[PDB]
Parts: structure tokens; C-alpha cells; sequence
């Protein structure tokens, strides 16, 4: 259901916008399917990028070359539905994030990861719930420092919804 | 109360068991059942110039205001 | 936090409105604080009421009078904070729905409240948290199929996310 007129302003974009920086994720947002945060995304990732170890850094650089340079080529024949939109992204995140050694970044800097992750963020955005989702499985001391900081921000800012939902 | 005839008055085929009405009436909630003459037209919570709040809201909203929720009292000055 | 003129239309839609129909809670939306719903809680239970039994009817009027009539009266020198307007509001649903005995009439009517929750409802609003919240403490057959529900409806607007925010 994406509009026609995205379409062509977004392949402007793609075809105008160079893969290296945000630009292009900066106007993938605004969309009519409300797949959001890529902004968020691009911006927070970017800001914390120095956190990020030497090997953090390269991950990064990495994953967002691959990021930019994949959903430029595989966004040909996508159907119009915004739930293929969706996930399709959802693979290319995936993949981006598996060739390039997410879950060792993870292990490198569990407390930058911690730090970036912000509860009303992954609720608000898809692609955060996917980082989510690989990092608790890229490390069972890192899933356990993401579980712990989920479930504190969780209960920080919904109150007893988190235990609510938290049966266990 | 039985006649002489052996025939019960009065008769019980012509008496019949009807649905009443809830116990609503006089609450300004305007309900179709209760707007009725057998039960003081739901106690004019279905007339605007009856119901103390001077404003009728039907019981759903989803029941016309001009339906069966409609001011069906003769003596409301909306009917005059 | 709250706007002094917002302050002022409140307590005069208080004053203009009765305690009966969503007047009441119908200017307490769109206020500065973002507690919203209420316009929705009216308006939906208002719809179906009717489904709800003769107890359930009796008991939904009766807790829509306990809330307009209290949260009028009550509305006084509260501080200018959102969080306390909160808070008050709370309270004020939970003491309603306790004296008005809503875990009874919710085991009655499990069906039509099951029927009514849903999933970006208790996203979106504090208030239906706080019904559900109750509603979780109002029986076990009534926790369970309200559990039921709210999964249902969480794995279908989030999938992967739910199960994985569910843990066990
Ligand atoms: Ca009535």
C-alpha cells in the first residue's frame, strides 16, 4: 500500500543519495508504511560510534555500507504491501548484521549496547526490536545484560506492565 | 379468580407473558424498552424536555435519536 | 506541568458537564498530560454495555458516575505535575471498580471484555492498564483467558516480539 509518489521520491533518493552517511536512511523515514527509526537508527548508532571499540567501529562501518548498499540493489521487485516492505528490511537487517559479526561487538561493548538502547525506542520502532532479538541471542552474558537493562527501563517507565507482561 | 361457569377468569390462553421493562426508567439513559407507555415512556429519559439533564443520550449512542430512542411521550412539549 | 488555560477549560467542561455521558471525560482529553482514552472508555463501554449482562449494565453505569463525580469533586488543589494527575487518576478507577464490585461482573462477562481489550488500546492508554491491571486480580478463569487475549493480540500486532518479551 506504499504511496507512488514515495516510490519515485524514494528511488530519487537512492539513485541521488551515496551509501556512505544517514542521507538515505535519513529519507527512508516519513514513509507510508511507518517502518520509523531508521533515523533513529543511523543518528544514535553514529553519535555512539566513537564509544564503540576499533573493532566496534569497523563493525559498524560495515553493517551500514551493507545496509545502504543492500536495500538500494534489493529494492526492485518488493511488492507495494508495506508488511513485505517490512520484511524484507527485516532480512536485510538480519543479513547485515550476521555477515559482519554483530554478536562479537555485542561481547565488546555490552555497556555501550545498554546504553543505547532506549525503552520508548524499541517500542516505537521495528528494526530496534530486531537488534533486540539477535542480541539476545548473540551472548548469554550479553542476552542476560540485555534482559536486565530491557527489564529495568521496562519497569522504569510502564510501571507494573512490566511484570504484567513479565509472568516470568 | 374462577366464574361459576367452571372457567377460569380470566382466561389463561388470553394471558400472555411480555418482556417488561429494566428497571432504567428515570435514569437519562434512553433505552428502547423502557420508552414505552406501559412504563412512564422510560421514566422521559428519551425526551429532552422530560429528562432533568435537559439532554437525551441513548442507551447504546448507537440507537437512533429519532428511532425507537425518539421522545415517544404525547405529552412532551417536543410532541406539542 | 499542565497549561493554566487548559486548567480552566477543564474545570469548566467539570462544571458545564454532568455526571452522566461522556462530558466529562470528553474535554479531560487532549489535555496536556496525554492521558488519553477516556473519551474511548466512555464511548466504547457505552457501546457495549449493552452486551454486558443486567449486572454488568448496572455495574458500568454505576462506575461511570463513581468516576465523573468523584474525579470532579476531587480535582482541587492537586498539584500543577502530570505524574500526580496520573496517579489520582488511577485511583480513582481502582477505587471505583473495587466498590463497584467490576471483578464479579468481569467473571460474568469475561467474553464481552476480551471482546473489547485490545492490544494497541493497552499500548496507547494508562487507564485500560489500569482495568487490566484489576482485571488480572479478578479471578483466576478471568487472569487466564484476559492472558490469553492480550497474548493473542500481542503476537498478532508484534509476532516474534511478544513471545520474545514473554520469556516463559
Ligand atoms: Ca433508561
Amino acid at each position: 500500500r506504499l504511496s507512488l509518489q514515495n516510490t519515485a521520491e524514494i528511488q530519487h533518493c537512492l539513485v541521488n543519495a551515496g551509501d556512505v552517511g544517514c542521507g538515505v536512511f535519513e529519507c527512508f523515514e516519513n514513509n507510508s508504511c511507518e517502518i520509523r527509526g531508521l533515523h533513529g537508527i543511523c543518528m544514535t548508532f553514529l553519535h555512539n560510534a566513537g564509544k564503540f571499540d576499533a573493532q566496534g567501529k569497523s563493525f559498524i562501518k560495515d553493517a551500514l555500507k551493507c545496509k545502504a548498499h543492500a536495500l538500494r540493489h534489493r529494492f526492485g521487485c518488493i511488492s507495494r504491501k508495506c508488511p513485505a516492505i517490512r520484511e524484507m528490511v527485516s532480512q536485510l537487517q538480519r543479513e547485515c548484521y550476521l555477515k559482519h559479526d554483530l554478536c562479537a561487538a555485542a561481547q565488546e561493548n555490552t555497556r555501550v549496547i545498554v546504553e543505547m538502547i532506549h525503552f520508548k525506542d524499541l517500542l516505537l520502532h521495528e528494526p530496534y526490536v530486531d537488534l533486540v532479538n539477535l542480541l539476545l541471542t548473540c551472548g548469554e552474558e550479553v542476552k542476560e545484560a540485555i534482559t536486565h537493562s530491557v527489564q529495568v527501563q521496562c519497569e522504569q517507565n510502564w510501571g507494573s506492565l512490566c511484570s504484567i507482561l513479565s509472568f516470568c | 379468580v374462577c366464574t361459576a361457569g367452571l372457567k377460569w377468569y380470566p382466561h389463561p390462553a388470553l394471558i400472555h407473558c411480555v418482556k417488561g421493562c429494566e428497571p432504567f426508567m428515570g435514569d437519562n439513559y434512553c433505552d428502547a424498552i423502557n420508552n414505552r407507555a406501559f412504563c412512564n415512556y422510560d421514566g422521559g429519559d428519551c425526551c429532552t424536555s422530560t429528562v432533568k439533564t435537559k439532554k437525551v443520550t441513548p442507551f447504546p449512542m448507537s440507537c437512533d435519536l429519532q428511532g425507537d430512542c425518539a421522545c415517544r411521550d404525547p405529552q412532551a412539549q417536543e410532541h406539542s
